[PDB]
């Protein structure tokens, strides 16, 4: 199944970029909050569970557009194409993959995150984000941020349409692609397209918004406009 | 029941390479596109199928414009291809290759597909190579199974580029068996090669491009009675 | 000559982790402040703030990392058995690395030491750690060399996997004893400069390969 | 000067595709390799150029043993290797490619050596594509540049493994008259193809292989008139 052949494949490669991009991060605050403060162990596991939430999202586009670049660079896509196949492989094949992989991340964001960078905050005693569930806002915001982490929470729709997007860029190719100079370009294309998404919060509640359309507000228009 | 491109043309960057070869393919057909290199085979299949764009063209099965329309909807349409190019899925297997083309066709049935599959694993004689892993086989053992993976789509069309690739003569007496199969089915194709005493000797009629023009036309007896042919690309 | 090749990959790959995580970082300070506040010397200093000790370290990651895509599709595309098939060597690759690598060295020593007044004035407000950068940039480029020997017939991510397993543990041993010590003329234990030519026989021994 | 190659063997993964068959090519004898689809012939490269590790076997010229040198000290000492796959630099033009091998070639001048360049793009019909790099070719384009950077560098001796893939028929012919001036000027060519017709025409003596069995080995005309290759390879 072709479905399972490009899970299997981003499903890898998502793994690897991730451990990339997680295990240089712990390796980044290390070095220097080992400078400054003066037993590795749980240092690096209170560095991860809040990269591994972060940096999953950020690391979609390095996987879906690396592995999948291996996987066009071998001329297969189009064969699947002229196989009978379309545009579905990006929702109904790497999605497919992608919503449970990032379906780990939004249970990590509420079970062993906030908690289990709480074991550090415990730790901070012999040592020298707005992250709570919804009855938060009711009374953060009454006494701002209107619902501004409906984001935060319900990420994993925005996070498939940002690359959903870019990924057309890649399964259009113009055959003279190179792809060490294009897909980079293209990774770069949606790297914005997830961070102006986010700093253009207050752009549409400045004069008021429901937050259910307010914290969707270029998302709901990408891939309305992104459909080929 | 009727395919015929028209009004042909690409510019790979500045240089003209395809001018108007306006090609015509028809139900229960096996048609030839033999020339030398660079005569714009490829391309006039990257054309026709959608993977590179045009500067004008005509794509009309019996009322269709599908001429702008794009590589997966042609493919939806009815054209099927096979690449130059080693086209293999690499990390899979044979039986994989062909089940997988054969989870695209939604209308069969889970018990059609397995016999589909057995049944080409029998004629391309790859049975002892369904376990073998995709990017594990070597050449024409390969374009066997390209060949049986375009097949296994089983489209009303379809446009075969280099099915000879290194391949061994019992198996081209197979495939060639099966393509009058197939058109003795109904279906058209519009196969090319280098094999000279081989493609002449299945193809209906044929085509010949060089440089871009179609410098010749016709029945494969008149492609031999030809007397351009060894000036350009028979010797 | 395949020097273009790592060095576009290199910008490539140095390009996204240039962005990654940081201009996140520096959009969170400057995209809200059309509004709140609009100063040259706040946003400015974020370069300076965030990145003198992560693009200190980013360029063997993006080096080795830029070097294994580019060699692994190489191999991949069957060429460097081309090469390799014309009488060549594995040191011919290892001098081309070589060159990358001093290219690599020289941007170590810039976002190193003549940013030093830079980098202390905007973060302020182990100089044998300063000078294994050399073989730290060198190592790698020496290392993946021959560990990206590998084939289109089982190609995937064990060489990669120790191509970022060895840099995890050399680099982050490194960081622990220079955390030994202090700074300047304060002597830790002496084993940061030992460390890095034991490991130098580790790049040698599977790479030489009699 | 003569290569042999004694007694080869490799199982992959409990499939085993090479049992003991020992090669010869002699001082300036082009050998063919012709097999069917799948029977080890580029494995059987592989472990006389020294890619992969043989199970048992000696390759020994009977001057030098080499059984466990790697890719490059057999091939420096003049063991030429062309591969099946496209193996094409990618981004390099034609010249680059050329001039690249040539480069390496330190026993002559630049002036000689781009003399010589110019004599191979002159040589296989292709010095109009100076310009074009790598992958902005084709398939015989590919192959002319494969065959004529592999030939710039001049082995002693040389293995060819489907020379002859997706080239028009008068190509064929061009390699033909260069490969016999080459024999002449003493290059024992070692050639496997499927292209039968225009490859037994060139042969002059021809281990046949089948599954690991060297079912025929002697000159052309018996082996086109023995009625177990035609069993086995022809049909």
């Amino acid at each position: 199944v072709l479905d399972r052949y490009i899970g299997k494949t981003i499903f890898t490669t998502i793994m690897m970029t991730l451990f990339m991009l997680v295990s240089l991060s712990g390796i980044i605050k290390f070095v220097d909050q080992l400078k400054k403060a003066g037993g590795a162990g749980m240092y690096t596991l209170l560095s991860v569970p809040k990269d591994v939430q972060i940096f999953f999202p950020m690391a979609a586009l390095l996987g879906a557009l690396l592995g999948l670049g291996m996987l066009a660079q071998r001329s297969e896509l189009v064969v699947m194409q002229a196989s009978g196949f379309t545009r579905m492989q990006v929702a109904l094949s790497v999605m497919k993959t992608a919503i449970p992989l990032v379906l780990l991340t939004m249970a990590i964001g509420e079970w062993v995150a906030p908690q289990g960078e709480q074991m550090a905050r415990n730790y901070r005693a012999q040592a020298m984000p707005d992250a709570l569930s919804i009855s938060g806002l009711h009374n953060y915001v009454k006494y701002r941020y209107q619902l501004n982490m409906w984001s935060k929470i319900f990420q994993p729709l925005s996070v498939a349409v940002m690359m959903l997007m870019a990924l057309s860029f890649i399964f259009g190719p113009l055959r003279s692609v190179p792809m060490g100079v294009r897909v980079v370009t293209g990774i770069s294309f949606g790297f914005v397209f997830y961070v102006l998404d986010q700093i253009f919060g207050p752009l549409t509640l400045v004069y008021g918004i429901p937050p259910i359309i307010g914290a969707l507000l270029p998302s709901a228009s990408f891939f309305l406009i992104s459909l080929w | 029941a009727t395919l015929t491109a028209k009004n042909l043309a690409k510019a790979y960057k500045g240089r003209r390479v395809v001018e108007d070869v306006s090609l015509t393919v028809n139900s229960g057909e096996i048609v030839g596109l033999l020339g030398p290199n660079g005569a714009g085979k490829t391309t006039t299949f990257y054309m026709v199928v959608g993977i590179v764009p045009r500067d004008a063209g005509n794509i009309i099965i019996d009322d269709d414009d599908i001429s702008l329309l794009p590589l997966h909807a042609r493919a939806r349409r009815g054209i099927g291809y096979l690449p130059q190019e080693a086209s293999i899925f690499r990390r899979l297997s044979v039986y994989d290759n062909l089940m997988a083309v054969l989870q695209i066709r939604d209308d069969l049935s889970a018990e059609q597909r397995e016999d589909r599959a057995n049944e080409l694993m029998e004629e391309f004689h790859i049975e002892h190579l369904r376990d073998s892993m995709g990017q594990s086989l070597s050449g024409g053992e390969r374009r066997r199974v390209e060949i049986a993976r375009a097949l296994a789509a089983n489209p009303k069309f379809i446009l075969l580029d280099e099915p000879f690739a290194g391949v061994d003569p019992i198996s081209v007496i197979d495939i060639k068996r099966i393509i009058e199969h197939l058109r003795d089915s109904g279906l058209g194709v519009l196969i090319t090669d280098h094999n000279v005493r081989e493609t002449l000797a299945v193809c209906e009629r044929a085509y010949i491009v060089s440089q871009g023009h179609l410098i010749a036309h016709g029945t494969p007896t008149e492609i031999l009675q030809d007397e351009h042919v060894k000036r350009v690309y028979l010797g | 000559y395949l020097v273009r090749e790592t060095l576009k990959s290199q910008l490539a790959i140095l390009f996204i982790l240039l962005l990654i995580f940081f201009c996140q970082k520096l959009v969170r300070i400057l995209g809200a402040a059309v509004d709140g506040d609009i100063p040259a010397n706040l946003v400015l200093s974020l370069l300076g703030l965030g990145v003198p000790e992560m693009a200190q370290l980013i360029l063997p990651l993006s080096l080795f990392l830029g070097l294994l895509m580019t060699l692994g599709k190489l191999y991949t595309e069957s060429e460097i058995t081309v090469m390799h098939a014309c009488g060549l060597s594995k040191a011919v690759l290892v001098k081309a690395a070589m060159i990358l690598a001093v290219f690599t060295a020289i941007v170590a020593a810039v976002n190193v030491m003549w940013a030093g007044p830079w980098s202390s004035r905007h973060q302020d407000e182990e100089l044998n750690w300063r000078i294994t950068l050399v073989f730290t940039v060198f190592m790698m480029a020496l290392m993946v060399v021959p560990l990206s020997v590998v084939n289109p017939r089982q190609g995937r991510v064990l060489s990669m996997l120790p191509a970022m397993l060895l840099y995890l543990l050399f680099f982050l041993i490194q960081t622990s004893l220079k955390s030994n010590g202090g700074k300047g003329k304060l002597d830790p234990t002496l084993w940061m400069w030992t460390v890095n030519l034991i490991y130098l026989a580790l790049a040698i021994v599977l790479n030489l390969w009699d």
